[PDB]
């Protein structure tokens, strides 16, 4: 901020409003902090140790119920395709090692 | 004298007239006043064709200058490239 | 991206540079190079040939001043590239061409081969990051923070009049005669050979330019003031010598009213202003009339204004207001416009950048010459 001042003090307006604008840290952070609840608290451990067929089944609904939560948030199409394929991908692997 | 001029060839436009003419003279006699009538007639009718004619004349730069001009104060067409790529120094004064 | 854009005045006589943002131009110097004429002999002698700036200023004497530019237009290239160079040399600017983009004035009317060559010299030799030739005229009005009238300037070797509305410099009403303050004092340099005393060197036409810049000044009434004989001021030379003037000091500065002198058909100053109004829209003339703005070291005469005044009075319909403004500063004010222009956010967006010279090319530029 005193490198800001300098610049500001120097009459130097573009490094200053540039700091802001040309880095895209806001509208980073901005985007972030639209899916930063949505990425705590995520239930995939419900799904790493579970073996049985029911804590699967049980699991499975719950990790959907938590990811419900992307109607307020602007989830992606295509992202969200990719998404279930992961998903079913540690389904997949768990099912492997459960047969 | 109204007038009423209708036009709709591939369009429809339509003049509508009319001036309120106010004249005197002494009836002093009936041949007299019959043709000074005929004076009267002939200097409104005249003056109000011609007058007519002359309001068309004048009404590219003024009439249509009160609506649209024809070509802007600046007397060029629009580099919309300009105004679109950047803001012509507006937010500036 | 780059540091910060580099206002580089140019002018057929006094090239003028600085940073944007910055309040007045802290690099001024003559356009012109001087290389030495006499022989070295002397060991330690002033070594390098060619000299720019203050140096070229002070051993005035052995140089053989040359200009690169008249009338707004380059003629050598060289020199032109000497000069720039020098503008990014450790006496005036200490930086380098990669990091800085480079606002650059330029006068209208001018060849295509000046913004073309001129780009050249900056994307390729200086390598700039992004270039923008602008007109001068829109750069004064924004100095002096209006927005709607002519602009009226005579630098040294160019002269013009652009009606501007709110920043769109009307293409259609710049007139331009290439009667300036160099040309002046090239007339008065004819004069005082008339007068007897005679200045023929490369290096004492400066002088010349000294007398111009000091000595001239403008009668009111053109002829009344030639039919009497005045009071003869003198001038002291650097030499130490004494020159009495007499007529050759308001009849020099006569010649921008009145082009006859020199044999010309063009036109003076004052028909320049009128004849730009008068090429314009009829809507608009009062709104120009009432807002003229000066620029230009040759309207620094005495009794500049006041005489154009009466002039534009004798050519301008009756009982219409003329308002004919004179700010400080006439010399920066294209370079305080530079630098209010280089400093907006907008300005990312209006430059060409040097990716964009590459791929198009010249087109590119007279594309968004403006
Ligand atoms: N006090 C003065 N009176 C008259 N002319 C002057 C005076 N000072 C400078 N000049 C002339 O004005 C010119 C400066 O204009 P300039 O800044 O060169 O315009 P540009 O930079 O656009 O060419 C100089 O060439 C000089 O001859």
């Amino acid at each position: 901020l005193l490198t800001l001042d300098i610049l500001k003090h120097g009459k130097r307006f573009h490094a200053t409003v540039s700091f802001d604008t040309d880095t895209g840290l806001k509208q980073a952070l901005e985007t972030v902090n639209d899916y930063n609840p949505l990425m705590k608290d995520f239930p995939l451990n419900d799904l790493l140790s579970a073996t049985e067929l029911d804590k699967i089944r049980q699991a499975l609904v719950a990790i959907f119920t938590h990811l419900r939560k992307i109607r307020n948030t602007k989830y992606p199409i295509q992202r969200a395709l990719r998404l279930v394929e992961a998903i079913s991908r540690d389904l997949s692997s768990q099912l492997l090692k459960v047969l | 004298l109204k007038i009423q001029v209708h036009y709709y060839e591939d369009g429809n436009v339509q003049l509508v007239s009319h001036k309120d003419v106010q004249d005197s003279v002494t009836v002093s006699n009936e041949a007299q006043t019959a043709k000074e009538f005929i004076k009267i007639i002939e200097h409104a009718e005249n003056e109000y064709q011609t007058a007519i004619s002359e309001n068309y004349q004048t009404m590219s730069d003024t009439t249509f200058k009160a609506l649209r001009r024809q070509l802007p104060v600046t007397r060029t067409k629009i580099d919309w490239n300009k105004i679109l790529s950047y803001k012509i120094g507006k937010e500036m004064q | 991206i780059a540091n910060q854009p580099v206002v580089i005045d140019n002018g057929s006589g006094v090239i003028k540079a600085g940073f944007a943002g910055d309040q007045i131009p802290k690099y001024c110097f003559p356009n012109y190079v001087g290389r030495p004429k006499h022989v070295r002999v002397m060991a330690g002698a002033l070594e390098g040939d060619i000299f720019i700036g203050p140096k070229a200023e002070e051993h005035r004497g052995l140089l053989s001043i040359r200009y690169p530019m008249e009338h707004g237009i380059v003629k050598d290239w060289n020199d032109m590239e000497r000069i720039w160079q020098y503008v990014y040399s450790k006496d005036q600017l200490q930086t380098f061409s990669e990091e800085h983009p480079v606002l650059l004035t330029e006068a209208p009317l001018n060849p295509r081969k000046n913004r073309e060559r001129a780009a050249e010299v900056f994307f390729e030799t200086f390598n700039v990051p992004a270039l923008f030739i602008s007109m001068q005229a829109v750069l004064s009005l924004y100095a002096t923070g209006r927005t709607t009238g002519v602009v009226l300037d005579s630098g040294d070797g160019v002269t013009h009049a652009v009606p501007i509305y709110e920043g769109f410099a009307m293409p259609h009403s710049i007139m331009r005669i290439d009667i300036a303050g160099r040309d002046v004092s090239r007339f008065l340099r004819l004069y005082l050979r008339k007068e007897g005393y005679d200045f023929h060197s490369s290096s004492e036409f400066e002088i010349v330019k000294a007398i111009k810049e000091r000595a001239c000044y403008l009668s009111i009434n053109p002829q009344k003031d030639e039919t009497l004989e005045t009071e003869k001021a003198q001038y002291y030379l650097p030499d130490g010598s004494t020159i009495e003037i007499g007529p050759s000091r308001f009849r020099a500065p006569e010649l921008l009213f009145r082009p006859d002198l020199i044999g010309e058909e063009s036109e003076g100053i004052h028909e320049v202003l009128v004849f730009a109004i008068q090429k314009s829209d009829m809507d608009l003339r009062r709104t120009l009339f009432s807002n003229i703005v000066l620029s230009g070291g040759s309207t620094l005469f005495k009794g500049f204004g006041d005489r154009l005044l009466s002039e534009v009075k004798k050519l301008a319909p009756k009982d219409v207001k003329i308002r004919i403004s004179a700010p400080q500063e006439r010399l920066y004010s294209t370079w305080i416009g530079g630098s209010i222009l280089a400093s907006l956010d907008t300005f990312k967006k209006m430059w060409v950048s040097k990716k964009e010279y590459e791929e198009d090319g010249a087109r590119s530029i007279h594309r968004k010459t403006f």
